């Protein structure tokens, strides 16, 4: 099989920029070639077919070029829409796909925790959640710490997708233990490390 | 002459494939042909059914195949189609007998009988009298085949799904084209 | 020129799935079907395609022997099933077309129709609805803004959503993407931020809904006290 490499994996421009979008095949696909986008929820949405030909309805921003193995997918001015997912298609197989995600100045993340409820604790589990709210870039650490003992194993991380109104991002952390296993200690808390953070940054509760 | 070799034949064959027999050095009697009432097609070009017992060849050929109903019209001279354009081709001029009947009984399976093969892609259209036996994958687009069944990339023949209750256009046709060379005769009516 | 999908089905590890692609009338004709999967948050995979005019089918290496795809031209269906699914295999499951001559049999490339999809679960796990708990807003998560929300924990399958004050509240509301805990059940959190001199007159409510056991639970999130 014909493996198609797209490059690069994440884009980071402003609206207004142009965006040049790369796929790379092992074998030559002659002209065989389409550009799909797709949003989040949304199924994809061809633009380009047959390597340099427009789809119908697709803005004139949208260009396609190249043969054989190597192609190039050119928005002339991206539009704030244009912030998604990119796939190069050959007559049998995607390519790995390219987010275009908005550049920002750096944000440091709002770090909140919150204890488990009462609700919770009398179904016989607790969780912790720690909530990193509008920061930006997207890459943060979160470590959970319970009486400064590093856990691992029992947290789980979802980051949201960049929003459509400041451009951030949002991470989710939840540890999860029992019941019992919450009482046998009194200190946790959550330590995030970012690049709008001078220092990891603690935010803890005594139980 | 061996008549009976080619119409009551146990196995026939596909038109990509027809085979032919050579009829030389016999006497021939076409009144076990034109007075049987099994034939569903009996056109004769150029000569008459009812003269043939008393005219003489040189040589005479029997090709032998099998069609689907709605075929048996591209067995005649300037005829076009899948059938006369890459498997079995008449010439224009073509001086002989064209025979075919309904062959549903015997070429027809529950499953369908994918045995009867037909060649469905060709770059160029058959001479008159060729036989194409290839099996190489016919590229339909831009990118090569490499022997290998794909996108644009075909095998060159396409089967036949005989099957019984298939319309009566759909149904196997046993065929046999009667061909007479006018070039020493050794083939003669009684 | 529509393409309708059956409706989203949950297997178990090792069992077979087959997932329906009906066309609009005459689609058969003149397009071939392929089948289209995508894992969450995964890429687009193609697995095959099937010519209904020529009888022929053709699948992905990495799909061989387990993908089946047929074509029901007396009811205008397509049909793709795969034999020993897994966990790797929970995916949306798309089916789409392409254009095809039916004269010269040459295929177009690119899709020009899709699908709305089919979710596809593979797990041991059995549908159940899922558990509301409050995220109070306190000290821990405060200057003049609080954040609050609901734990919509231990539901099965996918999906479910999420909406504050019956849709009146919009902004500031961050309902994160589900995870799959060790259980097999799946976890959702969302959260608002709203400013801390509502917390005392205004009231909050988080409506979660999921569909594949008729739940609706809403659940009001007050703040902690001392
Ligand atoms: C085929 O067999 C039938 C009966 O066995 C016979 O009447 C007929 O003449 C035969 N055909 C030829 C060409 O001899």
């Amino acid at each position: 099989e014909i493996v198609m490499t797209q490059s690069p994996a994440t884009l980071s421009l402003s609206p207004g920029e142009r965006a040049t979008l790369s796929c790379r095949a092992s074998q030559s696909v002659s002209s065989y070639l389409a550009w799909y986008q797709q949003k989040p929820g949304q199924a994809p949405s061809l633009l380009i077919y047959d390597a340099s030909n427009r789809a119908t309805g697709i803005p004139a921003r949208f260009s396609g070029s190249g043969s054989g193995t190597d192609f190039t997918l050119t928005i002339s001015s991206l539009e704030p829409e244009d912030f998604a997912v990119y796939y190069c298609q050959q007559p049998l197989t995607f390519g790995g796909g390219t987010k275009v995600e908005i550049k920002r100045t750096v944000a440091a993340p709002s770090v909140f925790i919150f204890p488990p409820s009462d609700e919770q604790l009398k179904s016989g589990t607790a969780s912790v959640v720690c909530l990193l709210n509008n920061f930006y870039p997207r890459e943060a650490k979160v470590q959970w710490k319970v009486d400064n003992a590093l856990q691992s194993g029992n947290s789980q991380e979802s980051v949201t997708e960049q929003d459509s109104k400041d451009s951030t991002y949002s991470l989710s952390s939840t540890l999860t233990l029992s019941k019992a296993d919450y009482e046998k200690h009194k200190v946790y808390a959550c330590e995030v490390t970012h690049q709008g953070l001078s220092s990891p940054v603690t935010k803890s509760f005594n139980r | 002459c061996p008549f009976g070799e080619v119409f009551n034949a146990t196995r026939f064959a596909s038109v990509y494939a027809w085979n032919r027999k050579r009829i030389s050095n016999c006497v021939a009697d076409y009144s076990v042909l034109y007075n049987s009432a099994s034939f569903s097609t009996f056109k004769c070009y150029g000569v008459s059914p009812t003269k043939l017992n008393d005219l003489c060849f040189t040589n005479v050929y029997a090709d032998s195949f099998v069609i689907r109903g709605d075929e048996v019209r591209q067995i005649a001279p300037g005829q076009t189609g899948k059938i006369a354009d890459y498997n079995y081709k008449l010439p224009d001029d073509f001086t002989g007998c064209v025979i075919a009947w309904n062959s549903n009984n015997l070429d027809s399976k529950v499953g369908g009988n994918y045995n009867y093969l037909y060649r469905l892609f060709r770059k160029s259209n058959l001479k008159p009298f060729e036989r194409d036996i290839s099996t190489e994958i016919y590229q339909a687009g831009s990118t090569p085949c490499n022997g290998v069944e794909g996108f644009n990339c075909y095998f060159p023949l396409q089967s036949y799904g005989f099957q019984p209750t298939n319309g009566v256009g759909y149904q196997p046709y046993r065929v046999v084209v009667l061909s007479f060379e006018l070039l020493p005769a050794t083939v003669c009516g009684p | 020129v529509q393409l309708v999908q059956s409706g989203a089905e949950v297997k178990k590890p090792g069992s077979s799935v087959k997932v329906s692609c009906k066309a609009s009338g005459g689609t058969f004709s003149s397009y071939t079907i392929s089948w289209v999967r995508q894992a969450p948050g995964q890429g687009l995979e193609w697995m095959g395609r099937i010519i209904p005019i020529l009888d022929r089918v053709m699948y992905a290496q990495k799909f061989q022997g387990r993908v089946t795809i047929t074509a029901d031209k007396s009811t205008s269906t397509a049909y793709m099933e795969l034999s020993s699914l897994r966990s790797e295999d929970t995916a949306v499951y798309y089916c789409a077309r392409r254009a095809i001559d039916s004269d010269t049999y040459v295929e177009q490339s690119h899709f020009d129709y899709w699908g709305q999809g089919t979710l596809v679960t593979v797990s041991s796990a059995s549908t159940r609805g899922p558990s509301v708990f409050p995220l109070a807003p306190s000290s821990k998560s405060t200057g003049g803004t609080a954040a609050l929300g609901c734990l919509v924990k231990d539901y099965f399958p996918e999906p479910v959503t999420v909406s504050w004050n019956s849709g009146a509240l919009t902004s500031g509301v961050h309902t994160f993407p589900a995870v799959l805990q060790s259980s097999g059940l799946y976890s959702l959190s969302s959260v608002v931020t709203v400013p801390s001199s509502s917390l005392g007159t205004q009231t909050y409510i988080c409506n979660v809904n999921h569909k594949p056991s008729n739940t609706k639970v809403d659940k009001r999130v007050e703040p902690k006290s001392c």
